[PDB]
């Protein structure tokens, strides 16, 4: 009688699911040979000779082309036609790749697994191409793993415009660099690491002697062996240099020398020397106050002494090679063409046939071609065509009506359809086209456009956030259409032209007269404006992007568009507030922006999401990043930047122009800018485009193209290795396993491609030797690689004597990667505002699909293993103490007092940051303690409350709620913890960090705006943002915000929070 | 009646307008305005602010008196480019099987949202193998364009000694023709059947393709059978939740059911 003896007779389990041992799903993509992982130890490779004959090596897995080629010619001499072969040194071995083009191998001390050869056989013959230099293409193609030669033979005349103008940014940045060489050479490859403020926290200064930190420099004799300190006590805000002179004249202090000829010794010896960080590849090259760069700024907070190195100048300058940059090989219009002025017709578009339409007939009644014109929103009344031919061969040969005249047209605008099914309304598939090609010129002809599948987010029929262009999967729904052909091509009017039309539209306006029907978008009031309106207008100004702007609103705005320059910030607003459905008002708008003002970056960046996707705007955007946007704020907000490309209309576009030109400037920056690109290199919205991006770094950014394909090789090493962990060897327990992963690392392959080369999570720490006896997989079921590696640093033992990072196959990470970058946003904010909450945004890095790099911090255990380990023997309830007895453990004496602040502090912005980014439920596994009492989350899987997609709606989640184990802590060690001063006190943190990241709640939503357009189910949409909206309460006023806030933290607690 | 007009925040406004024709609408700081006519048309929200002192838009002042009007006009003449206040789409006690139970509303809206929750675990299950699929297929294209540059070499290869092989039959032949050409036979005779296999795997893959081209349109086919299910069971669902929230407030009873 527990299920009214009711069967289910579909049900059946034997092998029925990816429930089951439910985990791990990122498959696949293929390694070593043709469909195989891993090649067999012992394989037999034909070798194709000259004189035509296949002799078949049997010959190592591992074996370099050197030792292959030997053997080929020791054992053809078994074979005939032997004197038809020159000697083996006249010849180079060639095969099908996996990428299936032709590879020349020239560098033959690689291996015959790393080279990726479908199937396992080689050719031999003598070197083609005599520029063999210039088929170091391989390189690139390697660094980006698509070959160089599949753009080759790109038709498109935009790519290889692209490629060929971008150059002209590649020539720039390798001249910038060669300018004051070596000096400028090593600021390129050796960025200062640098705080953006040279200003110091209230907080942070006070752990000084009112300006004075003690540093420990650190030099070397013969042979390197035995380094001698020199502990200074100098000021907080003086230079390297002199830091570097203190040092010299401490070293170089004698009774055997005068005062006077101490100071002689100290100019001759001093510019000889700059300072390194012990421990990594960091160095203080320019002036900037000590406490600026971040290393000293972190060693004040952590109660560290700093540990430099004197380093001699031409001991560094000989370890920069030379750049070399290349050109590579690869080095209009029919006058009087148009005006789109000229057209004197609306628009019409011809939608011809869908031809793979994959729909049950029994299901679905009938399908229909919706359509619309968009600049983000929509010129025009949305459209469709009739219910036609439904389903069987979907043909319908009409001509859609759009009610815009052409000359109205925007420069950016774009056709956005999508096929649907029939109240039953459903898309099916969508795909969007720019009206006009990157020349200028206007869509006339015929346009095959395959289609996109409708994601998991969108509802809605027709998807214009959606790029831009045809799908790269063939076999989808292809809808041919036709546009209207002008007996000529036409072409966007000039600037030239539409700053006259502007200067004209202004003056028509001056003529207009008294009393105007809808005057609400023009004037009146003249040159006097009223006290009311100038500030009902900075209102606007100051309201977040996502409140919405009202009809009456946009009117006003534009009507007192002139005085709106006086308040440059509103501009996102009056952009938004323009008919850009009437060229007469667009024009006047191109005027505005062109000598608008600058604005301040993290406002400017709003202009380059999908709601701004015109040329004039998203220039004067990056006008405005090119003069304030530091090297600093841009490798803070590079992921916003690089995903923010996929709106740009064009691949040649000044944003591209000026990321690539700061990515050679900075090796930095150019660092992870590869990653990101990389990254993404699987979504077929982005491959051409971040190929060819990519392709122009890779040519450009000198020998760390040669550093990257290593770090790339240690990548694909890994990848290869977990996929097999997680296919073959999965149900083999963790000792079958772990001996499977050792006895793989242990081959030299293996032990080449996984030794030498710097960490991508930072490339300061370079990884040395493999230490394979902490090397380890970890206990979930993604089967993440812990990896270790000796630090091959001078000073290891001074920083750390071992680097160690988690390589994890299966989880996408870039969900992390934001929320984490959220965080050390959020920390920043609060901090140099003077408020120290420690937060610890540990670092991660995707590197492809579902495959990344996460930061372990040592010394850190779940709360979990906190109360397993301090827990009694028997198995019955634990003690909720045992995190605070823990606790003690470790810190003793005035020690325990600064370890509670610690967790006191951590724990209190680790509650606020959680509650605005509705992220996971926080609980013991997932929570974690430091030593030294720092208290942090990890594995937040969601952000914005992405399980509200299931019911969801005003839930406005606590997700860090603090049990009794926290509260014992954060008071002391009290019985009813809840009223303490030490709990008052906490609660005020909160208090003041919610609102502090209140009045930067702009910049937080354009974050959020700005990853639209990477393809996270948790950013579909700007309604998946709007959470953060409500979270932090923008549509009430600070003091309401602030007891909504109490409130929702009372509730969840259930008592604490309630007085001021 | 002006508390209860059938049609009377930013975001939850929002998700009742989503998915709705061009016409539909709805009415919503104390200090900023009053009240404010949320418009559709054409997938995007026009918000209207109504100015109160009389109600009205702005100069024509003459909140259930303003709305009426419009219902049968156009906001056109008001405002210029508004062309379009025909569904005043805000009821849901039109079905939901007029449950005046409250309780059983309730224990329906578990029912739905289960269904609803099962069917979008189908569908993002059935998006995963699309796009592994799309995956596996592209990669056996590029497999093919390899295989068959392979067999090029392979085909190459057994031209290239037709050229040495049988130069250096006819220069000498006496000295050891037998011994020698045998093989030269012999590897001529390996190399060709190398490339018949070669030839033999490329078809097996390409059978392969179109079977997986085959999954793929039923993956595709599968999808959007459950696509339209899956609106109208979560928008009977939202409606649902609706009827309940009408009635009596209970938002933290809400989630045991959901
Ligand atoms: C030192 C500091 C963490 C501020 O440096 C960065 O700005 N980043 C940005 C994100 C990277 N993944 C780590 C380094
Ligand atoms: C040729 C290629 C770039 C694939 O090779 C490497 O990845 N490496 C690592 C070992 C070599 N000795 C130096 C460069
Ligand atoms: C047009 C506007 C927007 O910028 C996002 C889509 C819905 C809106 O109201
Ligand atoms: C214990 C073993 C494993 O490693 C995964 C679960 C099933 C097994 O046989
Ligand atoms: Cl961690």
């Amino acid at each position: 009688s527990y299920y009214h003896h009711h069967h289910h007779h579909d049900y059946d389990i034997p092998t029925t699911f990816q429930g089951a041992m439910g985990s791990m799903p990122p498959r696949p993509s293929s390694g070593e040979l043709w469909g195989i992982h891993l090649m067999p130890p012992r394989i037999l490779v034909e070798c194709l000779l000259p004189n035509g004959m296949i002799v078949t090596l049997e010959c190592l897995r591992e074996a370099t082309l050197i030792t292959i080629k030997h053997e080929l010619f020791k054992e053809a001499r078994k074979y005939p036609l032997h004197q038809l072969l020159q000697d083996e040194s006249s010849y180079i071995f060639v095969s099908v790749t996996q990428e299936a083009e032709r590879e020349e191998f020239f560098d033959e001390t690689r291996r015959l697994c790393d080279l990726r050869l479908f199937q396992p056989f080689l050719k031999v013959i003598e070197p083609v191409g005599n520029r063999e230099e210039k088929i170091l293409n391989r390189e690139i193609g390697f660094a980006i793993g698509m070959p160089v030669c599949e753009f080759d033979m790109v038709k498109d005349p935009e790519v290889q415009d692209f490629r060929r103008n971008i150059l002209n940014v590649c020539k720039e940045a390798v001249d910038l660099r060669d300018l004051n060489s070596p000096h400028s050479r090593a600021m390129y490859v050796y960025p200062p690491n640098v705080e953006s403020s040279p200003e110091l926290p209230k907080h942070i200064y006070n752990k000084l002697d009112k300006g004075q930190i003690i540093v420990v420099i650190w030099v070397i004799v013969s042979p390197n062996n035995d380094k001698q300190k020199y502990t200074l006590k100098i000021n907080h805000d003086c230079v390297p240099e002199q830091v570097i002179a203190e040092a010299i004249r401490k070293k170089t202090r004698s009774m055997l020398l005068s005062s006077e000829q101490l100071k002689l010794c100290v100019l001759e010896y001093q510019g000889k020397y700059i300072l390194k960080v012990c421990g990594c590849d960091e160095y203080f090259l320019e002036k900037y106050p000590l406490s600026q760069y971040k290393y000293i700024r972190s060693c004040i907070m952590l109660g560290r002494m700093p540990n430099l190195m004197l380093m001699a100048k031409e001991s560094l300058y000989s370890q920069l090679p030379m750049d070399c940059f290349t050109m590579p090989s690869y080095s209009n219009g029919e006058t009087s063409t148009k005006s789109l002025w000229v057209i004197n017709s609306a628009l019409r578009i011809k939608i011809l046939c869908a031809t793979y339409v994959n729909v049950n007939i029994r299901d679905i009644d009938k399908i229909y071609v919706r359509t619309g014109i968009y600049h983000g929103g929509e010129p025009l009344c949305d459209n469709v065509n009739t219910q036609r031919v439904p389903c069987s061969n979907p043909r319908w040969n009409e001509w859609l009506n759009y009610d815009i005249y052409i000359p109205d047209l925007p420069r950016a605008a774009r056709l956005c359809l999508s096929i649907c099914s029939v109240e039953e309304h459903c898309p099916l598939a969508w795909g969007n086209i720019n009206l006009f090609d990157y020349t200028d010129t206007l869509v006339s002809g015929k346009m095959a456009l395959n289609l996109w599948p409708v994601p998991h987010g969108l509802e809605d029929l027709l998807n214009p956030i959606g790029v831009t262009g045809s799908n790269p999967n063939k076999e989808t729904p292809c809808l041919e259409l036709e546009f209207d052909w002008f007996s000529s091509v036409v072409k966007f009017p000039d600037m030239s032209v539409i700053e006259e039309h502007a200067n004209w539209s202004v003056s028509r306006e001056a003529g207009f007269s008294y009393s105007h029907a809808g005057l609400s978008n023009r004037l009146a009031r003249d040159n006097e404006l009223r006290e009311n309106d100038k500030e009902q207008l900075k209102a606007i100004s100051t309201r977040d992007p996502l409140s919405e702007i009202t009809e009456q609103e946009k009117d006003f705005l534009w009507s007192h568009r002139h005085y709106c320059v006086t308040i440059p910030e509103i501009l996102p607003k009056l952009l938004l507030s323009v008919k850009w459905n009437s060229r007469d008002e667009v024009a006047q708008m191109y005027c505005l922006v062109k000598d608008w003002p600058p604005i301040k970056p993290e406002q400017a960046m709003e202009l380059l999401d999908c709601n701004y996707p015109d040329p004039m705007v998203r220039g004067f955007a990056v006008r405005c990043l090119e003069k304030y946007l530091t090297d600093d704020k841009l490798s803070q907000y590079l992921i916003q930047l690089v995903q923010v490309l996929k709106y740009e209309q064009y691949l040649d576009n000044l944003l591209v122009r000026f990321l690539l030109k700061k990515a050679l400037t900075n090796q930095r920056i150019g660092h992870f800018f590869f990653w990101h690109l990389k990254s993404e290199m699987h979504n077929k919205t982005v491959s051409q485009r971040f190929g060819l991006l990519l392709e122009s770094y890779c040519r450009a950014c000198g020998m760390y193209l040669k550093h990257l394909n290593r770090q790339v090789e240690a990548m694909e090493k890994l990848i290869n290795l977990t996929d097999i962990l997680k296919q073959e060897k999965k149900d083999e327990t963790q000792k079958v396993q772990m001996k499977f992963l050792v006895e793989q690392m242990r081959r030299p392959d293996f032990m080449d491609a996984l030794q030498g080369f710097l960490s991508p999570l930072n490339p300061a720490h370079q990884l040395g030797n493999l230490r394979l006896e902490e090397c380890r997989i970890m206990s979930s079921a993604k089967r993440p690689l812990w990896l270790n590696w000796e630090n091959p640093d001078i000073m290891s033992e001074l920083l750390f004597q071992n680097n160690e990072i988690i390589f994890k196959n299966g989880d996408d990470l870039r969900q992390d990667m934001l929320t984490l970058q959220i965080i050390r946003i959020m920390e920043n904010i609060w901090q140099n505002q003077g408020l120290d909450l420690r937060m610890l945004p540990y670092g991660c890095l995707s590197i492809g699909d579902c495959v990344g790099l996460i930061e372990v911090v040592r010394n850190s255990h779940t709360i979990m293993q906190i109360q397993c380990k301090g827990g009694l023997k028997g198995a019955l309830q634990f003690n909720s103490h045992t995190l605070h007895q823990w606790l003690k453990d470790k810190n003793k004496g005035e020690i325990y007092d600064a370890a509670i602040d610690l967790f006191t502090r951590s724990c209190a912005g680790y509650c606020v940051a959680t509650f605005i980014l509705g992220i996971g439920d926080r609980h013991n596994s997932n929570i974690m303690v430091k030593d030294d009492g720092q208290l942090f989350h990890i594995d937040f899987g969601h952000f914005l409350d992405h399980k509200k997609k299931k019911f969801g709606y005003k839930r406005e989640r606590v997700p860090f709620v603090l049990t009794q184990d926290f509260l014992i802590v954060i008071s002391k060690g009290a019985q009813e913890c809840t009223k303490t001063r030490e709990f008052e006190r906490f609660q005020e943190m909160c208090y003041k960090a919610y609102l502090a990241i209140r009045q930067h709640a702009n910049l937080f939503i354009n974050l959020f705006s700005m990853m639209l357009g990477s393809g996270m189910p948790e950013l579909q949409s700007f309604d998946d943002i709007a959470y953060i909206r409500k979270t932090l309460a923008l549509d009430k006023t600070e003091q309401e915000a602030l007891e909504y806030f109490m409130k929702q933290m009372n509730d969840a607690h259930h008592g604490g929070w309630t007085t001021k | 009646s002006l508390q209860d007009a059938e049609w009377y925040s930013r975001e939850e406004v929002n998700e009742k307008l989503r998915d709705t024709a061009d016409g539909t609408f709805l009415v919503r700081t104390k200090m900023h305005g009053d009240y404010t006519l949320t418009l559709r048309k054409g997938g995007n929200n026009k918000l209207i602010k109504i100015f109160h002192r009389k109600y009205g838009f702005s100069d024509p002042l003459t909140v259930v008196e303003l709305i009426n009007h419009y219902r049968n006009e156009s906001l056109a003449q008001y405002n210029p480019k508004l062309d379009v206040l025909l569904y005043p789409v805000s009821k849901q006690q039109d079905q939901v099987v007029k449950e005046d139970n409250i309780e059983a509303v309730g224990k329906k809206l578990h029912e739905y949202n289960t269904q609803f929750q099962e069917k979008s675990r189908e569908y993002d299950r059935l998006y995963e193998e699309y796009t592994r699929t799309s995956q596996e297929i592209q990669m056996k294209r590029t497999a093919i364009e390899a295989f068959n540059e392979t067999i090029k070499i392979f085909e190459e290869q057994c031209q290239t000694q037709e050229r040495y092989s049988k130069e250096y039959i006819e220069k000498f032949k006496r000295e050891g023709n037998e011994k020698e050409i045998q093989r030269i036979m012999h590897n001529y005779d390996k190399l060709k059947s190398r490339i018949s296999e070669i030839i033999d795997s490329r078809r097996r893959l390409e059978e392969d393709l179109k079977k997986q081209a085959a999954e793929y349109r039923e993956i595709d086919k599968r999808m959007n059978s459950i696509k339209p299910d899956l609106i109208q069971l979560r928008k009977t669902r939202d409606q649902y939740l609706m009827w309940l929230t009408q009635k009596g407030v209970r938002q933290k009873k809400l989630n045991e059911w959901l």
